[PDB]
């Protein structure tokens, strides 16, 4: 039987841009320390 | 409004000033005397200008033991002649 | 759903209740420390950091001409004339470490005048 | 007695002047006695 | 320069895993009517 | 200590004074709330 | 829903949802234990902190 | 019409009374000489 | 290797600027 | 069921000039005691026996140099209760041993707890969401990590910040010299959050003030607003176009805008908090190992990183003996790191 | 649809799948413990518990296995230096394997509970809706926890039926797993008395059983049920998160300060042992005792165990590392090979001089030598031109007693200076820096990393508690406030009591 | 044995109890005198 | 050579810097406040040694 609690998930484009910018800036910041 | 008398109402009343033209100077003078009598020094254990050091000493009376700190300070105060 | 979808770009009506926010913050402190005028509030938001950063900038720009921070080095002296250190003097010690180590090969004469 | 007799602007003025007196006293103290470096 | 060589993969994964996460979420959002 | 009475005396005279001036209205408020 | 043997066995353990005691119930009692617990914590903190020093309790590696 | 002694009264004076006392103390300090 | 990494990340960020600016969700008045 | 609890609840939540509430029972004494404690200390109490410093108005310090200083290093992490084994009920000794520091820090901690409970309580009474409290989590994280966790990681309370302007400056310089704290990416995120916050504050405020609708005739635009009006007082659409054309991107969602204004500084402060928790253990972002290997081998290799390390070494050597009197550092002139001439 | 940060909220009214998710989490954590143990066992060098114990090697879970009595490998070695032992099944490998298998079983169970989510058990008998009776659930789980706690204390720790636990002497020289008797007196609350650990689990276990029976049999009062929203599982999330960051701060603290459950042979020394020269004092005490009994300097110092000397060295201080200085301590100063012996510095006049030890605060520290009275007698100058205390001027020599350099004296300034530089770190060791390509820079121990991770997680979880607590108490306004909020409910004086419309 | 610090502990305990007790006694008294109107 | 004492400071990634340590280094102290455009240099190599890019930027 199909579970009635299932919900669709969303991520709009602006959230994609924001998220990508966060990940990339965090990488740009921490990478020096990873290489050390 | 929350029911209390408005501040502007009170601080422009003659009575407010009858009371506070007394109570405020009195407090001021009380504090002044608290210092001028030297009471503050003894209450808080703050050194007077002539009691940071013994006359020839240049070392700080630094507390160096946790449970004997009180005794240390008292000893330091003794060594001030 | 995201609460943000409750706002639609260009809608004529406000998306929050400024009277509720005012009632809340006004009770948080007291009534007369809370803005009830959005214009004067937003103006405050604008003015405070802008004026502050103006002062920071003027700080750098005036220290450019060596009108420097407060100097209380050895400001407190006991009855005999012993220096009683304050936190200002500790700061001075740290400042000295910086001064003596900075550009370690560039100074030939005892004062770093620029 | 009845609130409203003494005009607010006079109160404000006297108060402000008191503030200036006391703060002036503190700045004077920066140059005399303790903490004056002398 | 004697950098820690793991830095490379650490950085790569740091970028790729969450980025890919977002991309999956975005694309399947667009493909919904 | 004499300095304690010297320092407390102005404040005590102040309290006594404000009590003198405000007492009737004070008992009026206390009675009113009761 | 689907019944199972284990489900039927456990069924009464999950059947009193929302059942409450009226009013304040055992809240006073609870409060007491909380009070007690607080003091207990205070004690073990202050022992660890050397703010409370007890005979025979040497808060050090040199305990044993 | 209005009460004199309220929560606000108490809050105001717990801050105001020590403040004037302290201002007197610090004012006095300005005349201390080493 | 590190240099390539740093410059790569940077380059991605600039590319991202391009897309976020010119290929943004259009604000639509309603 | 109107028992005493409910009557008390009635009284505590009366709409008065200063709201009290249940939280008020915790908030008001603690806050009051912290404030009074700082005012008392900075006015009257010395740091002679704990730091070898004058720190009060009574001693001749001014507003910038007064402080309630931390206890002596010898106290360890003692609660320094007035009735505790160090002061033994002696108020004066307690003041001289640094009791006011733990007094202020602890009453201050519980005060902050009280304030945030107050935010929750009032939020619940009025019917708003508790985002203000949530936002206030960030100051609490900062306070707790810097004033409690950080010294708890170290040898004693002595190395916590002392409560004063110059004392805090010293704290900053210490963190540079010993911890190389500016190099720490968690601090960096904090800086980004705080400056980003200030930036958002300015830019949102200015944008609103410069996209106002003419809703009045006067040259003072402040009058042309009514708290109960339904219409927006400024044009989001014009704001959006302006920023889209000036800067490339712009907000289009107001809820998202104000959430973002919540998000940036709160998150920044939380990040700095994490970094300081690291510094409690001296788990620093002090060096870049590759830089040090190269520089050790290659005396012509210089960067701003190595330059700053030379500065840190100076800070440590020159400030340690006076800043850490209990250590009894005697550093002869000849061992002090110095560049040429200076 | 759901924003990315709410995807897991689909479980809130689905007990079966909530259980599936919890099962999956448990499987993941068990699998991590297994994998982590296997990695450590693949990298652990068991060949020298004296100068290369587990905490020098970056071992994180090995010490937690050792702490509770797993000390042996199937390959025949044990962490206390024995060879030819049979640890039975419950070796490090056996523990790792059991966790891996548990992980697989929990994975399968998670699948089953995911697919068969619609169980009658999760429905309320009266309403037919999904419902969990959280108060009774709490009673049941609390009772089980009480049982487990009690059993752990009474059987495992005591050795009644189990190995006991890691105990040691005050200097962490002779650690082993031993049965521990409960301490029922006030010293039971001494964090350094392990008897207290035992007593705690027995007593708290019984209390847990009693309390559990109580929460099984006695319903919540209406007023607490309402106040805490006990019908809402998120209230349990909030208070559980609170308990958990509480616990986290406590284990961070006891890991940093030390206790009977964080032994130095398993996690390394504490920073405070360096701060107070804990080990140096015991070393000196033993040496003084030998000299008292007529032994020579060389005898007195050669009698000092290398293990004890190794504790008295700042490279084992957990407050000396760095956030991005990764890996085992061996990667920093090297793999310790041997004590060089105790360095005794002397000047031309034959006075004994003492190197000022490095405080943990300093990445670097000058080399300064005093006499017993703390008077500076020699140093390594920065500016040479007005040097008065140079080793060359002062004719400083170093002699070694004990260790590989026993009986030797060095008189050439460069050598003497080398040893003085090492002497600021405490006792001096020979390190193999080649094997690991060690870079010479200090790293922290498992004590450090544990403490850091758990202080940070405790702090973040505080925020978790705030967030979920807020969501529990403000569920009605989560999506926003009442569009018909009366301006007079929020304006002043309209109601006597804030928020109470019956007080207008 | 009652060490001086155990005594100190009891004094702190009793002080706290007295502070809280007086506070709540006053609060309850005032609450009972100045009731809200419904 | 930021401070003009023939002691060149490395600022670029290719010359041993990471994102955190890297910089465009201020022009040489020997230049002071003199205007140093590219065409005042005898070569680009000179210009680079003396920190011309800082001024241009
Ligand atoms: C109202 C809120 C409040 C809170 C949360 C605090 C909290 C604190 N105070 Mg502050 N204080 C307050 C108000 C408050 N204070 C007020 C109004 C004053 C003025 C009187 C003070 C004056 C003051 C001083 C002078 C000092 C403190 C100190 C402290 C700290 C130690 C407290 C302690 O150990 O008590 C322990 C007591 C309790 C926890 C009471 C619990 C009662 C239990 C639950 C009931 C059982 C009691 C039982 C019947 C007693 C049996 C006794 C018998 C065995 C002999 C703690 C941070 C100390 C400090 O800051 O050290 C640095 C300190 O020296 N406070
Ligand atoms: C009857 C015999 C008996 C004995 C001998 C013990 C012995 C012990 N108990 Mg147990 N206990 C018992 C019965 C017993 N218990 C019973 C019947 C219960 C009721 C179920 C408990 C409930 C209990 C709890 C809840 C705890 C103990 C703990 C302990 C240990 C205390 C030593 C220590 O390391 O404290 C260390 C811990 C403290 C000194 C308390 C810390 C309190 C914190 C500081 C409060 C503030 C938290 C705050 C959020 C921190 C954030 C601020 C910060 C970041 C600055 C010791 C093993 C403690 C423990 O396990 O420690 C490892 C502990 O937390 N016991
Ligand atoms: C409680 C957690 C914990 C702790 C305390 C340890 C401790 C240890 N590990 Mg173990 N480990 C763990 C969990 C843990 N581990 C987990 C979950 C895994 C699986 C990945 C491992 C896998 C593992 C391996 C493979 C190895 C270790 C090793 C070690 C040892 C060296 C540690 C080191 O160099 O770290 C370095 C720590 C850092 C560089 C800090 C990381 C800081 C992060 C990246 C910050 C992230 C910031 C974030 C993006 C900010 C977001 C902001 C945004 C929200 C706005 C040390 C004893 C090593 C060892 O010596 O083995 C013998 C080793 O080789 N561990
Ligand atoms: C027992 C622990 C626990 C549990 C069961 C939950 C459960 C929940 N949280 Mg809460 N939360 C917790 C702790 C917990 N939280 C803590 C410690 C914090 C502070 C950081 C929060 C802060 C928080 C916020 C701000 C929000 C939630 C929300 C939620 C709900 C939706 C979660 C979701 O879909 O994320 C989905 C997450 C992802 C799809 C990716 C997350 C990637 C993270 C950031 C990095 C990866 C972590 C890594 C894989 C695992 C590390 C393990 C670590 C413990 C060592 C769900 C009920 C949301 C909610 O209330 O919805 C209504 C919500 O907005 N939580
Ligand atoms: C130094 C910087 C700084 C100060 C002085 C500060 C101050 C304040 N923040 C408040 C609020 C906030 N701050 C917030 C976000 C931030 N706050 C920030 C930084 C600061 N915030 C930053 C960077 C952020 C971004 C995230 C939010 C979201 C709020 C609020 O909602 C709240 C507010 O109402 O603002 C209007 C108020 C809390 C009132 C209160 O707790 O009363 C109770 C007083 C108590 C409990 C006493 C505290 C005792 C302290 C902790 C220790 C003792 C300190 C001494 C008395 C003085 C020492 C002085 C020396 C150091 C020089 C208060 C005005
Ligand atoms: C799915 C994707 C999962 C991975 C995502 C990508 C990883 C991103 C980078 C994260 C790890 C970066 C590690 C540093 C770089 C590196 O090379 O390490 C490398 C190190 C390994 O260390 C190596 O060990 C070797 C011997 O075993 C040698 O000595 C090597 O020289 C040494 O580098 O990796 C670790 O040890 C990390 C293990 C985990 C330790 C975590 C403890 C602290 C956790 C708390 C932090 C919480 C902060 C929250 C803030 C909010
Ligand atoms: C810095 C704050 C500046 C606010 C704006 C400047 C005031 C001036 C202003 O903007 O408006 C002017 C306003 C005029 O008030 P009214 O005379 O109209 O008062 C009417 C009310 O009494 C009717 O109930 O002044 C005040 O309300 C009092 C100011 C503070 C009085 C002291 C109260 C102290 C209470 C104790 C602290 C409580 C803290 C609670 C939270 C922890
Ligand atoms: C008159 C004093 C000027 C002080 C410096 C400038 C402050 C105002 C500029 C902030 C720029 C923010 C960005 C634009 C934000 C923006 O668009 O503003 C808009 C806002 C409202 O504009 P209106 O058009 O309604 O009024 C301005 C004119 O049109 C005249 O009606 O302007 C003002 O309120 C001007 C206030 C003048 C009086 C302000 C006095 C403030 C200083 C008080 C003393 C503080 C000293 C502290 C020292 C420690
Ligand atoms: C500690 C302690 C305590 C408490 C005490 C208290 C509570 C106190 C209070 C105190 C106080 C409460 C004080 C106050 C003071 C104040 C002051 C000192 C003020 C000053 C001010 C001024 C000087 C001003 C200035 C200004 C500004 C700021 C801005 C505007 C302008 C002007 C210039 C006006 C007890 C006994 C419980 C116990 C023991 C310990
Ligand atoms: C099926 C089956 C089986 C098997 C099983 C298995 C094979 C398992 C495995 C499992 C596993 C093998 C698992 C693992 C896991 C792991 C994990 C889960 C991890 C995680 C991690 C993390 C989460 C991390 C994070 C981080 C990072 C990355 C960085 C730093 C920071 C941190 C820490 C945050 C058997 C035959 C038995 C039986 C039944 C069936
Ligand atoms: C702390 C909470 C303790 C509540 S106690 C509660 O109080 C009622 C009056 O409000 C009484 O009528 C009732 O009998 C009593 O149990
Ligand atoms: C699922 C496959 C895993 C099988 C591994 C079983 C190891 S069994 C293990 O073997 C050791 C051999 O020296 C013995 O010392 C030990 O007593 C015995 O329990
Ligand atoms: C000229 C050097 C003569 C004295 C030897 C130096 C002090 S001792 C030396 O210290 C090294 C760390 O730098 C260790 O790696 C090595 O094992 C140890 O022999
Ligand atoms: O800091 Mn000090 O003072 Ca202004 O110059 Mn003189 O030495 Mn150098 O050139 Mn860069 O810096
Ligand atoms: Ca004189
Ligand atoms: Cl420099
Ligand atoms: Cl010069
Ligand atoms: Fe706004
Ligand atoms: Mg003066």
């Amino acid at each position: 039987e199909p579970n009635p609690n299932r919900q669709p998930v969303e991520l709009n484009r602006t959230s994609l841009y924001l998220g990508l910018l966060l990940i990339l800036v965090l990488a740009l910041l921490f990478s020096s320390y990873f290489f050390n | 409004t929350t029911g209390e008398r408005p501040f502007s109402d009170i601080i422009t009343s003659v009575r407010y000033w009858v009371i506070h033209s007394i109570t405020i100077p009195a407090l001021f003078i009380a504090g002044w005397l608290f210092v001028s009598t030297g009471l503050a020094y003894d209450v808080f254990g703050t050194p007077r200008p002539d009691s940071y050091y013994a006359q020839e000493q240049r070392s700080i009376p630094l507390v160096t033991d946790r449970f004997e700190a009180k005794q240390q300070v008292e000893t330091f105060l003794e060594q001030l002649k | 759903e995201s609460a943000n979808y409750g706002y639609k770009f260009g809608q004529e009506e406000e998306t929050y209740n400024i009277v509720a926010a005012h009632g809340y913050f006004g009770r948080l402190i007291f009534q007369y420390a809370s803005f009830n005028n959005s214009r004067s509030l937003h103006f405050f938001l604008a003015a405070w950091p802008v004026v502050g950063v103006w002062f920071a900038a003027l700080g750098i720009s005036t220290m450019a001409f060596n009108l420097n921070g407060f100097n209380f080095n050895h400001s407190v002296i006991d009855a005999k004339g012993n220096v009683i250190n304050t936190w200002a003097d500790i700061i001075n010690r740290a400042n000295l470490g910086m001064e003596v180590m900075h550009e370690r090969n560039a100074h030939n004469f005892p004062l770093d005048l620029a | 007695s009845e609130g409203g007799r003494i005009p607010l602007w006079i109160v404000a003025t006297v108060a402000g002047m008191g503030v200036i007196v006391i703060v002036g006293l503190f700045f004077y103290g920066a140059y005399a006695g303790l903490g004056s470096s002398l | 320069m004697e950098v820690n060589q793991l830095g490379l993969i650490a950085t790569a994964l740091f970028v790729l895993v969450p980025s890919v996460f977002l991309i999956i979420l975005y694309v399947q959002t667009e493909s919904q009517q | 200590d004499w300095r304690v009475l010297v320092v407390l005396l102005p404040v005590l005279l102040a309290a006594g004074w404000a009590v003198r001036n405000i007492l009737p209205y004070a008992v009026k408020q206390v009675q009113k709330l009761l | 829903a689907r019944r199972t043997w284990l489900g039927d066995i456990l069924r009464p353990l999950n059947s009193e949802y929302g059942k409450v005691a009226p009013g304040w119930g055992t809240t006073p009692l609870m409060a007491v234990f909380m009070g007690l617990f607080l003091v207990f914590l205070l004690i073990i903190l202050e022992i660890y902190n050397s703010t409370l020093i007890l005979d025979g309790v040497n808060v050090s590696w040199k305990a044993l | 019409s209005y009460p004199i002694f309220t929560v606000r009264w108490v809050a105001v004076h717990t801050l105001a009374v020590p403040t004037i006392f302290f201002l007197g103390a610090i004012a006095a300090m300005q005349f201390i000489q080493r | 290797m590190e240099t390539i990494t740093y410059v790569f990340i940077f380059a991605c960020i600039i590319a991202l600027f391009f897309f976020a600016i010119f290929f943004r969700e259009p604000p639509r008045i309603t | 069921e109107r028992g005493w609890f409910d009557i008390l609840d009635d009284w505590l939540k009366r709409d008065r000039f200063v709201f009290v509430g249940w939280s008020g029972i915790l908030l008001f004494p603690c806050a009051y005691l912290a404030l009074g404690g700082w005012l008392t200390g900075t006015t009257f109490v010395t740091s002679w026996y704990t730091h070898g410093l004058a720190s009060s108005y009574l001693e001749g310090c001014n507003f910038l140099t007064v402080a309630v200083s931390t206890p002596a290093n010898s106290m360890g992490h003692s609660l320094l209760l007035l009735w505790g084994p160090e002061a033994q009920g002696d108020f004066t000794r307690w003041c001289q041993l640094g009791g006011l520091w733990t007094f202020i820090a602890l009453h201050g901690a519980f005060g902050l707890i009280g304030f945030m409970l107050r935010q929750f309580e009032i939020a619940r009474l009025v019917g708003v969401r508790p985002y203000n409290a949530i936002a206030f989590s960030a100051p609490i994280a900062v306070f707790v990590s810097v004033f409690l966790i950080y010294p708890l990681g170290q040898s004693s309370w002595f190395f916590a910040p002392s409560f004063g302007v110059a004392a805090i400056f010293r704290f900053l310089l210490f963190f540079q010299g010993f911890h190389n704290w500016t190099l720490n990416p968690f601090h960096m995120m904090g800086v980004a959050g705080v400056l980003g916050g200030a930036l958002l504050c300015a830019i949102h405020g200015a944008t609103v003030e410069n996209t106002l609708f003419q809703d009045g005739e006067g040259a003072s635009t402040f009058r042309a607003f009514n708290p109960t009006q339904a219409e927006e007082t400024y044009s989001m659409v014009t704001a959006n176009r302006f920023w889209s054309q000036i800067f490339g991107i712009a907000f289009s969602n107001k809820r998202w805008l104000h959430f973002f204004m919540l998000f940036v500084p709160v998150t920044g402060l939380w990040m700095s908090a994490i970094g300081v928790v690291g510094l409690a253990l001296n788990l620093r972002s002090y060096d870049f190992i590759s830089q040090e290997i190269r520089a050790a081998e290659d005396p012509e290799f210089e960067t701003f990183y190595t330059k700053n390390l030379l500065l840190n070494e100076g800070i440590r050597a020159w400030m340690a003996p006076q800043d850490q009197p209990h250590e009894n550092f005697v550093f002869p002139e000849e061992v002090l790191p110095r560049g040429n001439a200076l | 649809g759901l924003p990315w940060y709410r995807v897991h909220t689909v479980l809130i009214n689905d007990p079966g799948r909530l259980i599936a998710a919890h099962l999956m989490h448990t499987a993941l954590v068990a699998g991590w413990a297994g994998s982590m143990a296997l990695y450590e066992l693949a990298t652990f060098d068991p060949s020298d518990p004296v100068l290369n114990p587990m905490w020098r090697q970056g071992m994180f879970v090995l010490p937690f296995m050792a702490r509770l009595g797993v000390t042996g490998s199937w390959s025949g070695w044990s962490i206390t230096g024995e060879t030819g032992i049979d640890p039975g099944f419950w070796s490090f490998e056996g523990v790792a394997l059991a966790h891996i298998v548990l992980s697989g079983l929990l994975f399968l169970a998670a699948c089953w509970h995911w697919v068969y989510w619609d169980l009658e058990l999760f429905r309320d008998p009266r309403t037919g809706e999904p419902a969990l009776d959280l108060p009774k659930m709490f009673g049941i789980h609390l009772f089980l926890a009480g049982l487990l706690c009690f059993g752990f204390g009474a059987f495992h720790l005591t050795g009644l039926f189990g190995p006991g636990m890691w105990v040691s002497d005050p200097y962490g020289l002779t650690g082993s797993v031993q049965p521990v008797a409960p301490e029922w007196g006030p010293d039971g609350f001494n964090p350094y008395n392990p008897g207290g650990v035992v007593a705690h689990h027995i007593a708290a276990g019984i209390v847990g059983i009693i309390a559990g029976l109580f929460h099984i049999l006695v319903r919540p009062p209406q007023r607490l049920y309402k106040a805490l929203r006990m019908g809402n599982i998120e209230t349990v999330l909030s208070s559980s998160i609170a308990a958990v960051f509480f616990a986290a701060f406590v284990v961070a603290g006891t890991m940093w300060y030390g206790s009977a459950t964080t032994p130095i042979e398993l996690f390394g020394p504490t920073r405070y042992q360096w701060d107070s020269s804990y080990f140096q004092q015991e070393i000196n005490r033993r040496v003084q005792a030998s000299l008292a009994s007529g032994a020579t300097l060389e005898e007195a110092w050669s009698a000092i165990p290398e293990k004890l000397a190794f504790y008295d060295y700042i490279g084992n201080n957990p407050a000396k590392g760095g956030l991005f200085r990764t890996g085992p301590m061996n990667k920093g100063d090297g793999i310790a090979q041997a004590w060089k012996g105790h360095a005794v510095f002397r000047n031309k006049e034959g006075e004994e001089l003492f190197v000022r030890r490095m405080p943990a605060f300093f990445e670097s520290f000058p080399v300064i030598l005093t006499d017993k009275n703390g008077v500076v007698k020699a140093d390594i100058p920065f500016r040479r031109a007005e040097s008065k205390y140079s080793f060359e001027q002062q004719g400083v020599t170093v002699s070694f007693y004990g260790g590989e350099l026993n009986g030797q004296t060095f008189t050439d300034p460069p050598t003497v200076k080398s040893y003085a530089r090492k002497a600021i770190f405490g006792e001096i060791f020979e390190f193999d820096t080649e094997t690991l390509n060690s870079d010479g820079i200090f790293r922290t121990s498992p004590r450090g990393w544990f403490t850091f991770a758990h202080a940070v997680f405790a702090l973040l979880f505080f925020f978790g508690h705030i967030w979920h607590g807020a969501r529990t108490l403000f569920r009605d306004v989560f999506s926003g406030i009442d569009p018909e909020l009366s301006p007079e409910q929020v304006e002043w004086g309209f109601y006597q009591k804030v928020g109470d419309v019956t007080t207008r | 044995t009652i060490t001086p610090s155990l005594k100190g502990f009891f004094i702190g305990l009793l002080s706290g109890a007295v502070v809280l007790g007086l506070t709540f006694a006053v609060l309850i008294a005032i609450s009972q005198i100045d009731k809200v109107q419904r | 050579d930021i401070d003009g004492i023939r002691e060149p400071v490395s600022g670029s990634l290719l010359y041993g810097n990471n994102i955190i340590t890297g910089a465009v280094v201020p022009s040489s102290n020997a230049i002071g406040l003199h205007f140093y455009p590219i065409w005042e240099a005898a070569s680009l190599d000179e210009w680079l040694y003396n920190g011309g890019p800082y001024q241009l930027i």
